[PDB]
């Protein structure tokens, strides 16, 4: 057992060595292939030889077993997502299917104030999001790190087809406090990246909040965590 | 009546070869024989696979648990099986997943690993049966009880093929 699994996380390596690098982070590495066929994006919860391999064992799984729930519990609510071919607990691997011909929705929106010039032009897109992340959170669904680049607009564009990635921190809670949370950190991603956006975090609240059937107390406890900054 | 053959892209060692046939006789001896051990490869009901895809998925899956040798079944030509199940119900799984004895229509899967080859004209051999080419799988295939026995959604199919619906339970079903 102790042989046969160094020689499955070996198998990873190499099928790696020879693939695009897409995204990178603090805790995963995102390369772009092909899987059985399939146009396939394998994200790899890499260890780094700087803590101790017990702790940092549980923590690559963690992050692949509650983003593999995750992407499953949104395909059956037809909350859209990347759909998940095979997941190596082995390596922590999780080989997906890629996004094809897709843009964040950061760089849609640095890209439509450049020329725009106003955020006037963001409010459909606001209001998809309403709509997206209300019924996200309607199945008591937290994604744990929302921000405008883990929202993809699948082609075509004109019809903001958002399509919600990265769910390593989600988890389930029906809590309000926890749905509060999550469209704070949100909020403070629209802060720090874009800025003179902020009209546009309520065509996304006034949205978000007649499109999810129990937002009231979310959003009272939105306003009573940007008063406090943390839950608690 | 042209085999369809794939090579595993995590496994390039190994490769995965679909026989698909028609017109089965003797499907319930067939079925004796898989637990027997004589015949080889997995017998897989045609009536619920919606692509060669699906049946890639479950060997890829399979052959990963068995060179680590946590497979949850026996044999590994009944962990291909058994992974394209949307439960983790094992005996659940070989029925309603496997061939039974009043089928017609069967499909065969087998993988070999390097250079040991099957005897794949030993193999099509055994069945009272008409070996047709993979192509016509559509016209078997049966959506009324792919939606069954996947218990796929209204809101499944709004947001994607029943394909990407089925794959994304069979790889998840491991964590519940
Ligand atoms: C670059 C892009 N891509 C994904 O599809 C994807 C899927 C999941 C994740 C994740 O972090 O969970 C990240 C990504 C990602 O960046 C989008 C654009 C494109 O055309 N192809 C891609 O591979």
């Amino acid at each position: 057992e102790a042989e046969a699994l160094a020689a499955a996380r070996e198998r990873s390596s190499r099928f790696l060595s020879g693939l695009e690098l897409v995204k990178q982070g603090a805790e995963a590495r995102v390369f772009r292939g092909r899987f059985q066929g399939r146009a396939a994006v394998i994200k790899h919860r890499f260890p780094k030889g700087y803590r101790h391999p017990a702790l940092e064992a549980r923590l690559g799984r963690r992050r692949t077993v509650q983003e593999a729930r995750a992407l499953l519990r949104c395909r059956r609510a037809g909350i859209s997502a990347p759909v998940v071919f095979f997941v190596d607990y082995a390596s922590n691997c999780l080989y997906m299917e890629e996004i094809e011909g897709s843009v964040t929705v950061r760089d849609y929106i640095q890209s439509t104030m450049e020329t725009e010039k106003t955020p006037q032009g963001l409010s459909n897109l606001a209001k998809t999001i309403g709509q997206v992340l209300a019924r996200m959170h309607d199945e008591d669904l937290i994604h744990g790190d929302l921000t405008t680049s883990n929202m993809l607009l699948k082609p075509p564009l004109e019809q903001l087809n958002i399509v919600l990635i990265d769910f390593g921190l989600s988890f389930i809670s029906a809590l309000p406090e926890d749905k509060g949370v999550d469209l704070y950190v949100l909020e403070k991603a629209f802060l720090s990246t874009h800025p003179n956006t902020e009209t546009v975090f309520e065509a996304f609240l006034k949205s978000y909040s007649t499109s999810s059937k129990k937002a009231r107390p979310v959003l009272k406890k939105l306003d009573e965590v940007r008063l406090r900054g943390r839950k608690r | 009546h042209m085999q369809l053959t794939h090579q595993l892209d995590l496994f390039p060692e190994c490769r995965v070869t679909l026989l698909l046939f028609k017109d089965v006789k003797n499907a319930g001896d067939l079925r004796r024989k898989a637990m027997e051990g004589t015949i080889d490869g997995s017998l897989i009901n045609p009536t619920v696979i919606v692509d060669p895809f699906q049946i890639l998925v479950a060997a890829n899956k399979a052959v990963h648990l068995y060179k680590l040798g946590k497979m949850k079944t026996r044999t590994l030509s009944t962990e291909i099986i058994f992974n394209l199940s949307p439960n983790n119900n094992i005996s659940e799984a070989l029925k309603k997943f496997g061939i039974s004895a009043n089928d017609t229509s069967i499909l065969i899967v087998y993988i070999e690993e390097g250079e040991k080859q099957i005897n794949q004209e030993y193999l099509i051999s055994q069945v009272e049966g008409h070996q047709v080419s993979l192509k016509n799988l559509p016209e078997i295939m049966n959506i009324t009880e792919v939606k069954k026995i996947y218990k796929l959604s209204s809101q499944e199919e709004s947001i994607g093929t029943l394909l990407d619906a089925i794959i994304c339970r069979m790889s998840t079903k491991d964590v519940l």
